[PDB]
């Protein structure tokens, strides 16, 4: 299951 | 059976000029790839790359596809962002990678969870093994690190690595059980290759095995000699199985003295092989 | 930034027998950045319908791809894999040797 990234770099 | 892993390798490569960045997500379970997303695709979606995944229904694919799209965007931003932090030209191509997922033991105990990033070939920032603190590779990564502590994301990736990742690895090994839980024992043999009046090469081949883990040793009259041995990296056959070899150069006419020894999970004990005129 | 040069192996899926259908692989690993040109050659000419796996990477961030094609090895036919990459100044040719 693909977990997306929260806050950006 | 034994330890298992669910891993995702994400790569985003910027093309200033030449169109949006290229973004690729590929999933594995253990040594076996099972899913892909690719942005250059005419019809860009999240796909199966292992027939047994065609079991999983259409909302899964749709839901995975959508989750893969947010990240294309995240990676679009995070690349412009990183371009500034390092004070780079706007016209250079650059690479962000991200790997994540979970290694569990046989009892489904999480051995280690990952959420890590690289930029242009080096570590950028990684979620540490405690799943609570971050490690930044340089001061640029400090800027990012501070946002993520401030936003508290550690706990969002932890719960996932301790929960979904693991409960979903369990589910995928269930779906592709007749491939992923299998073992294919190496087909192995020893070839003789003349060179000079002084030497010949003996080569010990392990073919068509799964999983990738293997160890080939060479012995001389029952004593070890791994020193003085050529060995190639384990390599994929193309059919979901692996290949490896180990060669030793031995003096002409002393060939029968040598024994290659093959060790694989599939073999009930190690194979001893001996070249035979 | 850290660039890494490709490490290449050329080999057959099955042990080679003249006249017997098979698969030729060129496995290209340990390289960064991902961009890379790989071609299978038969007597120096590019082969059509070559395929590759999905772009992936190892613990140290370095990429790997397997290129492959159906082929029928033969006594006289030279096969090779030709790779180019930002870290090379000229492409590398590795010839396929059925014993390796």
């Amino acid at each position: 299951l693909y977990l997306v990234c929260g806050e950006r770099g | 059976m034994g330890p298992h892993s669910l891993r995702y390798f994400v790569t985003a490569v910027s093309r200033p000029g030449l169109g949006e960045p290229r973004f690729i997500a590929v999933g594995y379970v253990d040594d076996t790839q099972f899913v892909r997303f690719d942005s250059d695709a005419d019809n860009p979606r999240f796909e199966p790359r292992a027939p047994w995944m065609e079991q999983e229904g259409p909302e899964y694919w749709e839901e995975q596809t959508q989750r893969a799209k947010s990240d294309e965007q995240w990676f679009r931003v995070s690349l412009r962002t990183a371009q500034r932090y390092y004070n780079q030209s706007k016209g250079g191509s650059h690479t962000f990678q991200r790997m994540f997922g979970c290694d569990v033991g046989s009892d489904w105990r999480l051995l280690r969870g990952y959420h890590q990033f690289a930029y242009d070939g080096r570590d950028y920032i990684a979620l540490n093994e405690d799943l609570k603190t971050w490690t930044a590779a340089d001061t640029a990564a400090l800027i990012t690190r501070r946002k993520w502590e401030q936003a508290g994301d550690a706990e969002y990736y932890r719960a996932y690595l301790e929960g979904e990742c693991v409960e979903w690895l369990r589910r995928y090994l269930e779906l592709g059980n007749e491939t992923l839980l299998r073992t294919d024992s190496p087909k192995a043999h020893v070839t003789y290759h003349p060179r000079s009046q002084v030497d010949v090469t003996l080569r010990c081949w392990a073919l068509g095995f799964y999983p990738a883990d293997i160890t080939l040793t060479w012995q001389l009259n029952g004593e070890d000699l791994t020193q003085d041995m050529e060995l190639v990296e384990t390599r994929p056959a193309g059919d979901g199985t692996f290949q490896k070899w180990a060669a030793v150069v031995v003096p002409l006419g002393k060939e029968q003295n040598y024994t290659c020894h093959v060790h694989h999970k599939g073999l009930p004990e190690p194979l001893t092989l001996r070249w035979k005129p | 930034m850290i660039q890494r040069t490709p490490k290449i192996q050329v080999y057959s899926r099955h042990p080679a027998e003249n006249g017997k259908s098979n698969f030729l692989n060129c496995y290209v690993s340990g390289f960064h950045p991902s961009d890379i040109e790989v071609d299978l050659l038969k007597n120096g000419e590019r082969i059509e319908k070559v395929e590759h796996s999905d772009l992936s990477f190892s613990k140290d961030w370095s990429f790997y791809l397997l290129y492959y094609t159906e082929f029928t090895p033969t006594e006289k036919d030279e096969y090779a894999c030709r790779v180019n990459h930002v870290t090379l100044s000229q492409p590398k040719i590795v010839k396929w040797d059925r014993d390796m």
